[PDB]
């Protein structure tokens, strides 16, 4: 073990200790870029980037990373990372950044007595009282369901989920993402006989000027990352959220715009679909602004079609479909009638069949206590509808 | 002394929950007190300090307005500071605050008016615009107003125009605002130029007489012991005067226009001089005037002699020590190269930009270097720029590599002198960075090789040594197979490029590549059967092998089985 | 125009925040935490000019503190770099070799300096002589 | 034997008497401990163990899930009437998600028992 | 230059009470120095003032100085060497917590000059009478080695293996094993017997270290290697999963009637690893994926343990599914297809797509259950779910290639599902089934005409399969489809700009215009009918069962 890293909810280092100088200061950010802020990578408890292996265990917010360079026993490090945090929980209560920030001194006395040059020592909490000098800084009956009526029956139980969310983006013409957030909601359509109690489960992209925010329906009870509720019959908004971190951006506009004198103007715009090729974006409309003194333009397109609209002062370019990991280009030649031109952003509409916040549904177990059906008798459908909002690139 | 005790009582907390209990035992103490005015302003400083830590404060507004009606300065400026930070929307409080401000504005104490003018310019709601926006131009106009009050009143009228332009209509006071550019106190002129600038954004012709007053003052400033800032005569006023002139075309009076030339010539001539100080704050203040001078010359676009000297000055900043001047010189030359006049003079700096691109570490400066190369590209220098970008791509980082590949392929088709250069260009691009090359770029390379015969000996040659590298891109393999499969006979005469070697070069890369890449290499293996009969035995065992007949893909199998039957039958 | 002025240490906790634009109280906290997510990452050889969500931020560090001014994209970023340094020098003589804890204990005097120099999103008074003439006059009043 | 479910912090309410939950005491848990649903063969055993030593407080053979051994209360979705072995015992849970895993693991056992009977009827 | 005062401020006020005489609030001061530099405040100017608090007799205050020094020992090691004279005074003090903490602090400093200071005071710590100090000194040899007198220290590690406190033995074996990576012989008579007796008494982390060292040992006699295994066998009952997997790695190596009894004793410990915490199950199942390849007779009967539970994480669901296939045999294919049918109705779209592909892997592996896998997929397609229907078309295509001329009654039911197809690979699977078998499909030309109207803006996989299908439709049904082939070859060779598409259009255009009879044996000939680590790499990774070489299924050369 080269060094134990404890990161907060947002990906910033709370407290860290390296034991081997094979680990550099490049490795404290190697974990941040490629584990916590993995945009599309599917999670794994052990990952390897650039000859360096990454062991992590989460305790409800906190990323407890363990970094090494050797072919260490991997079951050793994980069994260590549970007993590294059972020592801390016996002193702190729970594990959170409000308890760790009160206890920078106790963790440093633990991270030497427990781990010694990557070799785990005796982690018994009875034996530590002779070695650890510091002290930890500590800190009914639901009657009737109001939202769901009684005695509901159906010919065939079925259940529909729609993860409906909209991307907003401002991006510089250089490719720097200036501002991005995704606003979404989980719309559930419950056609379920009886009064089922059901458990919903998702990945950890939700935090339970846009601010990261998540409200629920009043049916949901929060108390793991699971959710139990008793669904109202019919259309029903299960969850409502915004997120701002690690936004999956489906498209990229690259506006190469060149001014020739003050009389002519040529605009090159390149679209790159930034998602996997088995998916297929639809209803794609890239509107490219032109100056107010535009006479008439000449537009050639690779695919799709474009037309100049002098009533809007913009070139509107519509593509029916775009497969992922591809590239399109439009060219235009503007003639002007002779100040400088203030540039509106190149706005963009689309619709993708994935959820651009990273939200995925992991399980949805439906249990009825008093009827003869269960979850595998229930037909369940999942549909992801990504969508653009203010999705604009500076010209 | 009671405040400094309470702050260090918070700072000596060893936990977050120790603060919340210490705050709440003080919030309960202060609420019980709600007194001497000294003891009243001490608690508001406690209540303000609790707010700035982020805790919710839901009282103390009536005690703060009672401080506004006092007559000592410290009780007032703490009372106004509470109001400016904690903005409440109680309609009773807004009436009480506006009466406390009309008392201070009607006073002729310049410090009491200074607090009132700041509190309007910090809160800036409509309810304060509805009561005050007819009084603020009267204070700015009046001759008895102190100069420091003339500063604060002009900037207070600026926010009332920015918040609600309809409650600030123009009229008689506008012709006496422009006379403040003749004032001796430069701090009054500094607050005047910001006011005239924003008001001329929407009504330019009303403030037209300020154009002649701006140049004549600027000519005195450029060519004041209290307003020099490290041996630079009034930098921020000369920046604001140059932004004032950008709300206008070049002036109507040629006596004004001529005076505007030598002041801009003086700013450029000072730039060539050795610096009067070694410190970086001298050169940042010296260059703050210069970049607003250059932005004015670009805005007018009327004197080509100034544009040539400006482009020659920006070339001096490309090989400069600090990153702040290399970045701003590259932004300016991108806007300067688009003009009709300086565009031939930017092209003389083609050697300077490339030498800046190769050595700059900062990824923001490095990518504004690429944007300048694309902007100044022409028919006369496209072969030079494209060959220097390809020399950069072999050792470039993966951060900038995507946008340079796009700009090489755009400049190549647009400024193609002949069809022998374009084919040599893109095949060199696919070898260096082939994973970023779009397929419709890559599709047209082959259409030029197939349609035209003269490059076919050259294209099939250059692909062959490109495939000899161990680390070929998969798009290089796909353009590699199709050209050698069509034109391997044109280079079969070389014993280094014998037909059995061309097959072994491709089939060494037939594995470790993608599924449509393998399907394209099968298409040219049967073309080696048609063209090269002496290779035919070495291909058919590859085709009849189990890794191609029992291949799990449908399309790899269907294409391998048909070609085995074309070779035998 | 200036949209806010920040003073914050490497610890992340602010020492002055004056707002020139209408934001909510949680939106003000949201911008503050993502300014030092930008400023602490950059080294001494990066430029002082960062585009920030639709406008640009301008900073300079003074060995324990960051003075961040946030202005529009059109603004002269090489002049606002020196108005930062002009503001520190006024705080230097007003507090007699100013430390970080003069900003903690005397925050109400710091708002007097900022109002004296930056008013309503613009630069009010640039002269160090005239500001120190004004601040000491208010000190004895 | 295999262990289907282990739940800590489970309350046992002695039952004063249908089957409403407010009728019980709900403030004086007659016994507290750890819950384990073990099963071997064709039946499932709801074994109540103390938190420290693990001695068997009670045990209830079930052998059919919607049957008579475990009956849900009509008020809430957390409280259960247990036929230990005889006598009737009221359980308790902390939330729905603990009572969820109590109910699914029982049904997921007797789903498997129904399939192994059905494979024998082939 | 401006906010650095050193006359007033926080660094000034911290330096004040550090110089004060009360011990209990100098202890509060150093805690404020650690909590300042943790967040990232620059307290480098306090460095010669903190080390003045070293000269004391208080244990709590002396540790807080050592914690301040340890943070400098890795990032800026040239500063923490400036207090090295206070280390070498503490490493012979009483209260041996001070002696061990001195030796740890000296060893963690990456300075070449400190090897002159980890001389003679280190060798007293190798011979110390408190075993807590010998435990510390045993590790610091490996710190010093990672930087000929230390070659004299190497034999002192061997002397520490013969100790009465077994945790001293534990870290010494872990020290020698890391040193032996770049250079220990464990000859039987006293080494192995004293290791295995210390194995039964040392802590849970040392039992990993002993069982990792025995895997390097090469036994000679078959009952000598057996005589080891009766001592390793009770170690696969321990609570830790790292102890069990290390015990298995010894027993998978020392595997030369006791052979039969040992393989029966490997199956209960590998089952009980899967009741653990979800990161441990991932480490176990990646090793179980290796063990059932090399020794498939251990877990032949244990497929019910490997069934995917709904609340498992996604990295345990996908590894449990790969082991369910490797244990899928004819004796239990019926309950596997009960599970795979059930997992394909879950709401995890990423996992449902692998559960449906796992059905066709059970049809290819178990040949006797091919009809039950075809009837399982037909029940899935009747659910009309978008991500199951177009997944199962890909799986049925690989069955028609595997078992041809057997299952073609279902194509009349597959062909009505065209409007639910939007993947390129799923459309290309229906075009193959329409392209084949077209003498059984009634309206194969009316199906393939519905695709040529949108021939562009489809993937090149779809374009090539639609090209191959219409040519196959032509040679099967000439004089009905003369319009289609003149349509599609005009689309391929004239409208398309892909060079790989337009010459495949030509090769079909040349064959149909030369001889359609000759084109029949070329195109419509019978195609030849159509996932385990190779035993060189496989037998390597069994020698690394516990480690990351088995978690990655890669040899340690790629790390």
């Amino acid at each position: 073990i080269g060094g134990l890293f404890i990161y907060n909810h947002k990906g910033e280092v709370l407290i860290s200790r390296v034991y081997r100088d094979d680990i550099g200061r490049n490795a404290v950010d190697a974990f941040r870029v490629n584990v916590i802020h993995a945009r599309q990578q599917v999670r794994s408890p052990v990952t390897n980037i650039a000859r360096t292996s990454f062991f992590h265990v989460k305790r409800s917010n906190i990323w407890l990373a363990a970094v090494t360079k050797q072919n260490v026993n991997a079951a050793m490090v994980f069994e260590f990372l549970y007993k590294m945090c059972d020592v801390m929980a016996a002193y702190f209560g729970k594990i959170s950044e409000e308890n760790i920030k009160n206890n920078f001194v106790l963790i440093y006395e633990l991270l030497d007595e427990i781990l010694d040059f990557g070799y785990p020592q005796n982690s018994e909490t009875g034996a530590l009282k002779t070695f650890i000098t510091q002290q930890g800084i500590k800190s009914q009956v639901t009657g009737q369901i109001g939202w769901r009526r009684e005695g509901i029956k159906y010919r065939r139980n079925e259940l529909f989920l729609d993860v409906l969310e909209s991307v907003n983006l401002l991006m510089s013409p250089q490719g720097q993402v200036l501002s991005a957030h995704v606003s979404g909601r989980v719309v559930m359509k419950s056609y379920l006989s009886g009064m089922p109690e059901c458990k919903f489960g998702m990945n950890d992209k939700i935090v339970i000027i846009a601010i990261d925010d998540c409200t629920f329906h009043q049916c949901v009870r929060l108390s793991e990352r699971s959710i139990s509720f008793i669904p109202p019959d019919g259309e029903f908004e299960l969850m409502r959220y915004r997120t701002t971190k690690d936004i999956i951006l489906p498209f990229r506009v690259i506006p190469l715009v060149r001014e020739v004198g003050r009389t002519k103007l040529e605009v090159k715009v390149v679209i790159k679909s930034n998602f996997k090729p088995s998916l297929l974006a639809q209803k794609i409309e890239v509107r490219i602004p032109t100056p107010l003194n535009t006479s008439g333009v000449q537009v050639i397109c690779m695919k799709g079609k474009a037309k100049y609209k002098a009533s809007e002062n913009a070139i509107v370019w519509k593509i029916k479909r775009m497969a992922g990991m591809k590239e399109s280009q439009i060219s235009a030649e503007i003639e002007l009638l002779p100040k400088k031109w203030a540039r509106p952003p190149i706005s963009m509409n689309f619709e993708v069949p994935f959820a651009p916040s990273g939200l995925k549904v992991r399980y949805l177990k439906v249990f009825e206590p008093k009827l003869n059906y269960s979850d595998h008798d229930v037909i369940k459908w999942v549909r992801y509808i990504g969508r653009s909002g203010i999705y604009e690139t500076r010209c | 002394r009671g405040l400094a005790v309470f702050i260090s009582d918070i700072r000596n907390c060893k936990s977050k929950e120790a603060e919340i209990k210490r705050i709440n035992k003080e919030l309960a103490n202060i609420r019980s007190k709600f007194l001497d005015g000294y003891s009243k302003k001490k608690y508001v400083c406690k209540l303000l300090f609790i707010f700035l830590l982020g805790h919710d404060i839901d009282f103390g507004h009536m005690e703060a307005v009672n401080l506004l009606s006092s007559n000592r300065y410290t009780e007032k400026q703490i009372g106004y500071l509470f109001i400016s930070v904690l903005v409440n929307s109680n309609s009773e409080l807004i009436r009480l605050i506006n009466n406390a401000i009309k008392n201070d504005l009607a006073s002729r104490n310049p410090t009491f008016m200074g607090l009132a003018l700041h509190c309007i310019a910090n809160v800036g709601s409509r309810e304060m615009a509805e009561a005050f926006a007819g009084e603020i131009p009267k204070i700015l106009v009046a001759g008895d107003t102190m100069d420091s009050v003339k500063q604060s009143a002009a900037l207070c009228l600026l926010r009332l125009y920015r918040t609600s332009p309809d409650l600030v209509p123009m009229g008689d006071w506008t012709s006496r605002v422009v006379h403040l550019l003749n004032d001796q106190h430069l701090g009054v002129v500094t607050a005047a130029t910001s006011l005239i600038t924003t008001l001329a954004q929407k009504n330019p012709e009303e403030f037209k007489t300020s154009v002649s007053l701006a140049v004549s003052r600027l000519s005195r400033i450029v060519t004041l012991q209290d307003y020099t800032y490290y041996f630079v005569p009034a930098p921020w006023l000369s920046v604001k005067l140059l932004r004032l002139l950008q709300c206008y075309p070049p002036p109507e009076d040629p006596a004004v226009r001529g005076r505007l030339t030598e002041c801009l010539e003086t700013i450029l001539n000072k730039a060539q001089e050795p610096p009067k100080s070694k410190k970086v704050q001298h050169s940042n203040a010296k260059n703050a005037v210069l970049f607003e001078a250059i932005s004015l010359i670009i805005h007018h676009d009327s004197e080509p002699n100034l544009l040539v000297r400006a482009c020659n000055q920006l070339g001096q900043f490309l090989q400069h020590r600090e990153t702040n001047l290399r970045y701003l010189a590259l932004e300016s030359m991108c806007t300067l190269a688009s003009s009709e006049f300086s565009h031939e003079a930017v092209k003389t700096h083609i050697e300077t930009v490339i030498n800046a691109l190769k050595t700059e570490r900062d990824v923001s400066v490095r990518q504004r270097a690429v944007d300048l190369l694309y902007a100044m590209c022409d028919r006369s220098n496209a072969q030079q720029i494209v060959a220097e970008m390809l020399s950069y791509l072999e050792t470039a980082d993966y951060s900038i590599r995507e946008e340079i590949v796009l700009k090489v392929a755009i400049l190549a088709e647009k400024y193609a002198v002949d069809y022998t250069w374009y084919v040599d260009t893109i095949l060199n691009l696919i070898r260096i960075a082939g994973d970023y090359v779009s397929e419709e770029v890559w599709y047209r390379v082959i259409q030029i090789v197939i349609n035209r015969d003269d490059v076919q000996g050259y294209a099939a040659k250059t692909v062959f040594e490109a495939l000899q590298a161990p680390a070929c891109h998969e798009n290089l393999v796909k353009v590699g197979g199709y050209i050698l499969g069509e034109f391997g006979n044109l280079i079969a005469g070389d014993p280094r490029s014998s037909p059995l070697i061309q097959f072994n070069l491709l089939h060494s890369k037939f594995h470790l590549c993608s599924v449509p890449t393998r399907a394209l290499l099968l298409s040219t293996y049967i073309k080696f059967v048609n063209l090269f009969p002496e290779v035919k035995a070495t291909i058919q065992d590859v085709l009849r092998s189990d890794s191609q007949l029992k291949n799990a893909d449908v399309e790899l199998q269907q294409r391998a089985v048909e070609y085995l039957r074309l070779s035998t039958v | 125009m200036i949209r806010f002025i920040l003073i914050q240490n490497r610890a992340g906790k602010t020492r002055l925040a004056k707002w020139y634009m209408q934001f909510d109280d949680d939106e003000k906290q949201k911008l503050i935490e993502e300014v030092h997510a930008v400023v602490t990452v950059r080294d001494a050889k990066h430029t002082n000019f960062v585009e920030f969500r639709n406008f640009k931020i301008i900073y300079r560090r003074y060995a324990g503190l960051y003075f961040c001014i946030c202005v529009d994209v059109n603004d002269n970023n090489l002049a606002y770099l020196e108005a930062i340094h002009n503001f520190v020098e006024v705080l230097n003589e007003y507090f007699h070799n100013v430390c970080e804890l003069d900003l903690v204990f005397n925050f109400y005097k710091v708002y007097t300096v900022v109002d004296e120099m930056f008013l309503a999103g613009e630069i009010r008074e640039t002269s160090q002589t005239k500001v120190l003439k004004q601040l000491l006059m208010l000190q004895s009043l | 034997e295999s262990v289907l479910c282990v739940k800590p912090e489970v309350h046992v309410y002695r039952i004063p008497p249908g089957y409403r939950a407010s009728e019980w005491q709900l403030d004086q848990p007659s016994w507290s401990g750890r819950l384990r649903i073990t099963a071997k063969g064709k039946v499932a055993y709801i074994k109540l163990e103390d938190r420290t030593s693990g001695e068997l407080f009670a045990q209830a053979p079930v052998d059919q899930f919607p049957g008579t051994a475990v009956e849900s209360v009509t008020d809430s979705s957390r409280y259960f009437v247990i036929r230990i072995e005889r006598a009737f015992i009221g359980l308790g849970f902390g939330d729905r998600g603990d009572a969820f895993d109590f109910n699914v693991a029982l049904q997921d056992h007797f789903k498997w028992v129904k399939q192994q009977c059905e494979f024998a009827k082939q | 230059k401006y906010f650095t005062t050193n006359k007033k401020g926080e660094i000034f006020e911290l330096k004040a009470e550090l110089n004060n005489e009360k011990k209990e609030k100098r202890k509060e001061a150093v805690k404020k120095v650690i909590a300042a530099m943790t967040v990232g405040k620059d307290v480098s100017s306090l460095f010669p003032d903190v080390v003045n608090c070293m000269q004391t007799d208080n244990l709590e205050l002396k540790k807080l100085v050592y914690l301040y020094l340890m943070n400098y020992a890795k990032s800026q090691p040239d500063m923490a060497i400036m207090a090295v004279n206070s280390f070498v005074k503490d490493c012979e003090d009483p209260n041996p917590l001070i002696r061990a903490l001195a030796v740890r602090t000296m060893g963690c400093i990456r300075v070449d000059k400190i090897t002159e200071y980890l001389c003679e005071p280190l060798r007293k710590c190798l011979k110390d009478e408190d075993p807590y100090v010998r435990k510390t000194a045993a590790v610091c040899v490996a710190k010093l080695h990672d930087i000929v007198e230390d070659q004299g220290f190497l034999d002192s590690l061997r002397d520490l293996i013969a100790d009465s406190n077994p945790m001293v033995v534990a870290n010494a074996v872990a020290a020698l094993s890391e040193i032996s990576e770049s250079h220990l012989l464990d000859l039987n008579p006293q080494n192995i017997n004293k290791l295995l007796t210390a194995l039964n008494e040392c802590t849970e982390w040392g039992q990993i270290f002993i069982l990792d060292c025995l895997s390097n040992y090469n036994p000679k006699d078959d009952r000598e290697a057996q005589s080891i295994c009766e001592r390793v066998t009770p170690r696969l009952s321990h609570a830790n999963s790292a102890v069990v997997l290390s015990a298995v790695k010894v027993l998978m190596k020392f595997l030369e009637d006791y052979y039969n009894m040992l393989l029966k004793k490997l199956a209960p410990p590998l089952v009980t690893l899967l009741s653990g915490e979800p990161e441990v199950q991932y480490v176990a199942l990646r090793n179980i994926n290796l063990i059932v390849q090399k020794r498939p007779e251990i877990l032949k009967q244990e497929i019910k343990v490997f069934f995917v539970k709904y609340n498992d994480p996604i990295y345990v669901k996908l590894e449990k599914l790969d082991i369910m296939i490797r244990l899928a045999s004819q004796a239990n294919i019926a309950q596997v297809l009960a599970e795979l049918k059930e997992y394909a109705t879950e709401v995890d779209v990423d996992f449902v797509r692998k559960a449906v592909r796992a059905i066709g892997r059970c049809a290819i592996k178990v040949e006797q259950s091919a009809e039950r896998c075809v009837s399982t997929l037909l029940d899935l397609i009747q659910t009309k779910v978008n991500y199951v229907v177009q997944e199962a078309i890909v799986v049925i295509r690989d069955i028609f290639r595997k078992y041809p001329n057997k299952y073609e009654s279902i194509i009349a039911t597959l062909c009505e599902n065209l409007d639910s197809l939007d993947e390129p690979d799923a459309r290309a699977a229906m075009i193959w089934i329409v392209g084949e078998y077209a003498e059984r499909i009634d309206n194969a030309d009316e199906l393939l005409e519905s695709f040529l109207e949108g021939f562009h803006d489809e993937s090149t996989q779809v374009q090539l399969t639609l090209l191959t299908a219409i040519v196959k439709l032509f040679l099967k049904k000439p004089s009905e489809t003369q319009e289609l082939v003149q349509q599609v070859l005009s689309l391929a060779t004239q409208d398309s700009d892909n060079p790989d598409l337009r010459d495949r259009g030509y090769i079909y255009w040349r064959l149909l215009s030369t001889d359609p009879v000759t084109a029949k044996e070329v195109v419509l000939s019978e195609k030849p009918l159509i996932d385990l680590i190779e035993p060189t790499l496989l037998d390597e990774l069994i020698c690394h069962i516990g480690s990351l070489a088995s978690v990655y299924h890669k040899p340690p050369n790629a790390f």
